[PDB]
RNA sequence: CACCAACUUCCUAAACUUAAAUUGGGUUAAUCUAUAACUUUAUAGAUGCAACACUGUUAGUAUGAGUAACAAGAAUUCCAAU
């Protein structure tokens, strides 16, 4: 029949084939993650200094779930696992074209297979020169903070001790519900882990373990500025002024492998 | 985890227990989709069993409780678990075959123990690497 | 449950006619190499299918008859063999199954 | 005038067309049994010199004739729509036959042709452009090379990439247009005269007149452009779905002539290709091609 | 009962002068008594209508209904008679130019219930009907573009007449 | 410092005055007879002579509606098989 027929990457690829390109796949995105290594590197645009009003970018992160984490107080706390996977700046929109008040950054995470994806989605990326992103989300940061696309971000953008807004979608229950975004605010990080990108964040996180959320900096009046003590556009691993350590640590966390506490 | 079928938890694995010891006894089964795989995990469970030992007795107990004929019970032990000691699993195939016609349309499948004396089923192809889309990738592969 | 007033033939046929109700073709079909006949791309061909369950039940009436009784399954190996292949030492310890039809060039 | 010439090439085309149906008086009838794979045996009495492969395709059925890309006839690669000769035995050869080595070499051939008319009607009719030769490289190259001989005053002219996304509209136009690929077997006079002005045509037509113990030679035209072919093309230009110019490489002597080999990347509808597998070949066929 | 369908498929043109266009074959089927609903057949009818004779083969060989069968019995039954008497040269050759149901003649029975009630059964049966033209579909549909829609209308403009004036 | 608006009124052609039981008068569809007519008509004589409506009667076909609704233990080597 002259007509339509369905067909999928793997129709036509033989074993053979079907082996080499698999491998690459994996240099693709090798090589693409490897070139946007060094944002700072690569005519970074001029970062401005901070001043009051300011607003920085935020993450996309992964939820592992929960454990429980104790403080030098002795106290028990269950505390829920963020990691930020993949994340890079895609497209920034200028302040006019966006909203008038203020413009926004576009920022993605959790790399997805490219088989599977309309080819309208792997020409943007191609150009970015990064792999495809699960979610694309929208962050509104004022024009100092604007940061050149392709910029990785990495979970030291935010640190220990300061409160965070988390925003997800709802676990779906069907008909019965659920699956609606929710935000959570006023969540403290507890500790961040630097070579998995792991936050911990007190409190729970709406939707399913291993679910893609949105996390930005607390909104709450009390924090209205609480990025002139952090790192204002960003924090670079590229500049490395200092080296981090693996984990970032608040000063009430009782650290493993420190002496057992006694409530003297 | 688990299908819910039968008109009791029993009902399902004495239903399994009938579809299991047939299996073994033809080596090739047609059955409802649905039902061929929720027994196919049993089926492949069911040979490790038999790799664990003839002498195990707990092996015994499975087997003797699955296998309502206990001429398979010395089968198991040495004709399937012999034939797949060198496999490390996907001891049955699963294939869809078209649906029953017989006014209800039930999902069939074919499930059958690999390695056994029947003939071949008719299993797909993927494209031979002659094709020209084959060849210029193989040229692709070369150069790299 | 009926309408206050019957249910005009113009409001039905509208109803019956809107693109939902009406039955959807599908693009899946394709072409079996070995039967030369139709087939879906994830549907496998039955006319060669059907070759194999004929030959199986062929197959397994020899077994049944060499049996010769109920719960007689052998805890040895068993093999199929057609006209013009003669039993082999690497057929030895298992069950023989003699088939007066030769050897088919499907089955291999 | 360019124009001017295809006028005349397309008259003579026609004009052979004619002779050739007069040559035939009636309709003969042959016996062709049908050798493919599948419904092999059944013999379809056929016009000789009118019937084609198609028409048997049209016989038995739609799938035939969507799948069929070339015809064996006793054994030999004949095109669809070549009008059949004798009594013959016919099969059907697809893109998906387990050795498409036949299949790919008429694709290679049909892909250059189809470039080889893109380059003539591209550049304005104030420039001189003559085809050379379409170069035969292994589909394990990458990309198929058409050679052409630009104008001395295009000597400092390279296509940027607006100029070479371009040629590709002027190929996807014609994948478009869907023009099927005709064909005539026409003696080197007659060919010569048709192809007088480009020198490097008239040698090419010498050489496969030299080949074969009479002056015969393939000649293939797509709408108003014709071409000769060194063996059979696709039956027509729909066929492929996927192009591209992948880059054009100037050849080191180009002190008569500036001698530009075009590298390009085709794929059929049956075989379509992954956007970052199409863009990783295209990228694969920008490298230049020599013939070995 | 009417059988108006057959005789439509028994209409002789009169011979076509040398210079005339060689005539597009048309076939008249119908299967008069079906015991299916017509409007069920009809909802197949629709789908086939102005498709090719192997597209609908095709279609119908994998679809679950018992209609489409009979469909399809049809549809073969009607493809070999216009190869054997409407001289169709080749099989592929043909698409399906109409496709309707039609009413058949019931059969009335009472339908009892077991706590002495009772109801109207009965027994459907339909007609269905295909006219078969020799060649391929015709082409399909192509949507207006925005500039054939703005041309229209500027020139329904210019069409208007003025009204209950010199 | 006007205009609009009713068949009120005027104007051309015409017309000659405005609820409902009841009461006077002139026609007419259809069928048949007498006697004619002869693409379907006339003069007389007749009648089972005209129905959107009698808890009216018979037949056809819709709507609700393709809706309510309904149904056979497993495998195989096979429905008087295991
Ligand atoms: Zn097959």
């Amino acid at each position: 029949l002259h007509s339509k027929s369905s067909t999928w990457w793997d129709e036509h690829l033989s074993e053979e084939n079907l082996s080499f390109v698999k491998q690459l796949v994996s240099d693709e995105n090798k090589t693409q993650l490897t070139s946007k290594l060094n944002p700072l590197k690569d005519e970074p645009w001029p970062l401005h200094p901070w001043e009051p009003g300011s607003f920085r970018v935020g993450l996309i992160a992964l939820k592992l779930g929960m454990m429980p984490l104790w403080t030098k107080d002795g106290q028990k706390h269950a505390v829920t696992l963020l990691q930020v996977q993949d994340c890079h700046v895609l497209k920034y929109t200028p302040k006019e074209d966006h909203n008038g008040k203020i413009a926004a950054l576009t920022v993605g995470g959790k790399t997805v297979s490219r088989f599977y994806k309309p080819d309208s989605r792997l020409e943007f990326y191609r150009d970015l020169g990064l792999p495809p992103k699960q979610i694309h989300k929208i962050f509104h940061v004022t024009d100092n903070a604007v940061i050149k696309p392709g910029t990785p971000l990495y979970a030291a953008h935010f640190r220990p001790g300061q409160y965070v807004d988390v925003t997800a979608k709802t676990i779906g229950k069907g008909f019965q519900m659920g699956n609606q975004n929710r935000t959570v605010y006023g969540l403290k990080v507890w500790r961040v882990n630097t070579k998995h990108n792991i936050i911990y964040v007190n409190g729970s996180v709406p939707g399913h373990k291993n679910c893609l959320v949105k996390i930005k900096d607390s909104t709450l009046p009390a924090y209205k500025d609480s990025c002139k003590n952090l790192p204002f556009p960003t924090y670079f691993p590229d500049g490395d002024e200092e080296e981090l350590p693996e984990d970032l640590f608040d000063e009430s966390v009782w650290q493993p492998s420190e002496p057992s506490i006694t409530f003297a | 985890v688990y299908r819910r079928l039968g008109l009791g938890p029993e009902s399902r694995i004495h239903l399994l227990r009938n579809l299991l010891t047939g299996l073994v006894r033809h080596e090739r089964i047609e059955a409802t989709w649905a039902r061929a795989d929720e027994m196919r995990g049993y089926a492949e469970k069911l040979i490790d069993y038999g790799k664990l030992g003839d002498t195990n007795e707990r092996a015994m107990r499975m087997a003797d409780f699955w296998l309502t004929e206990k001429d398979l019970i010395p089968k198991l032990f040495k004709v399937l678990a012999p034939r797949f000691q060198g496999q490390n699993g996907n001891y049955t195939r699963m294939l869809q075959i078209p649906n029953r016609k017989e006014q209800d349309r039930a999902k069939m499948a074919v499930i059958e123990y690999k390695g056994n004396y029947l003939p071949p089923l008719p299993l797909p192809h993927r494209d031979s690497n002659l094709t020209l889309l084959n060849q210029l990738l193989l040229g692709l592969q070369q150069d790299l | 449950a009926a309408p206050k007033n019957r249910r005009t033939i113009e409001v039905n046929r509208c109803r019956r006619r809107n693109p939902q109700k009406l039955i959807k073709i599908k693009n899946n079909i394709d072409i079996c190499p070995e039967c030369g006949h139709l087939k879906q791309k994830h549907v496998l061909c039955g006319y060669c299918y059907e070759k194999v369950r004929q030959e199986t039940t062929k197959i397994r009436q020899q077994i049944g008859a060499q049996e010769g009784g109920p719960f007689r399954a052998p805890s040895v190996e068993t093999m199929v063999l057609y006209t013009g292949e003669k039993p082999s030492e690497k057929d030895q310890g298992k069950r023989i199954v003699e088939r007066n039809i030769k050897r088919p060039s499907w089955f291999t | 005038s360019p124009t001017e010439l295809t006028e005349m090439r397309n008259d003579l085309f026609n004009r052979e067309k004619s002779r050739q149906l007069s040559l035939t008086p009636r309709t003969e009838k042959i016996e062709v049994k049908h050798v493919g794979k599948t419904d092999p045996g059944t013999v379809f009495v056929m016009n000789k010199n009118i019937s084609t492969p198609y028409s048997c395709a049209m016989h038995l059925s739609e799938w035939y004739c969507s799948k069929s890309i070339l015809a064996l006839v006793d054994g030999q690669p004949w095109d669809m729509y070549k009008p059949l000769t004798k009594s013959c035995e016919i099969k059907f050869l697809t893109f998906k036959d387990p050795d498409p080595k036949e299949v790919n070499k008429a694709y290679w051939r049909s892909c250059a042709m189809m470039l080889g008319c893109v380059i003539e009607r591209a550049f304005k009719d104030d420039y001189v452009v003559s085809l050379v030769r379409a170069p035969e490289v292994p589909v394990i190259a990458g990309a198929f090379c058409y050679d052409v001989t630009l104008d001395k005053r295009l000597d400092e002219w390279m296509p940027t990439k607006e100029n070479l996304r371009s040629f590709t509209k002027d190929a996807h136009a014609l994948i478009y247009r869907d023009l099927p690929f005709e064909t005539l077997d026409v003696d080197a006079r007659v060919a010569l005269e048709i192809f007088q002005h480009n020198k490097y045509k008239v040698d090419f037509i010498e050489e496969k007149a030299s080949q074969n113990p009479e002056r015969i030679v393939k000649l293939h035209r797509i709408g108003d452009f014709i071409d000769v072919s060194e063996g059979p093309l696709i039956p027509r230009t729909s066929v492929c779905f996927q192009y591209e110019v992948s880059a054009v490489h100037n050849l080191n002597p180009s002190q008569p002539n500036l001698i530009r080999r075009f590298q390009g990347l085709s794929l059929p509808t049956h075989l379509r290709a992954q956007f970052t597998i199409w863009d990783k070949l295209v990228e694969r066929s920008r490298k230049m091609v020599t013939e070995d | 009962i009417s059988r108006k369908w057959e005789k439509k498929n028994k209409i002789v043109y009169p011979p076509q002068l040398p210079g005339e266009p060689r005539r597009p074959a048309e076939i008249y089927h119908c299967r008069r008594q079906i015991k299916y609903s017509k409007d069920k057949m009809w909802y197949l009818a629709k789908m086939i209508r102005g498709m090719s004779i192997d597209q609908a083969l095709a279609q119908l060989e994998f679809n679950d209904k018992k209609g489409a069968q009979i469909i399809k019995e049809v549809l073969l039954e009607a493809q070999d008679m216009a190869v054997r008497d409407h001289n169709v040269e080749f099989r592929s050759n043909l698409h399906i130019a109409e496709s309707t149901s039609g009413r058949g003649q019931c059969l009335k029975r009472i339908r009892y219930h077991g706590r002495g009630r009772f109801g109207i059964m009965e027994k459907v049966y339909c007609h269905y009907f295909v006219k078969l033209v020799e060649g391929p579909p015709p082409p399909p549909e192509v949507p207006k573009t925005a500039v054939d829609h703005a041309k229209d209308y500027i020139q329904q403009l210019r069409s208007r007449t003025i009204i209950h004036t010199l």
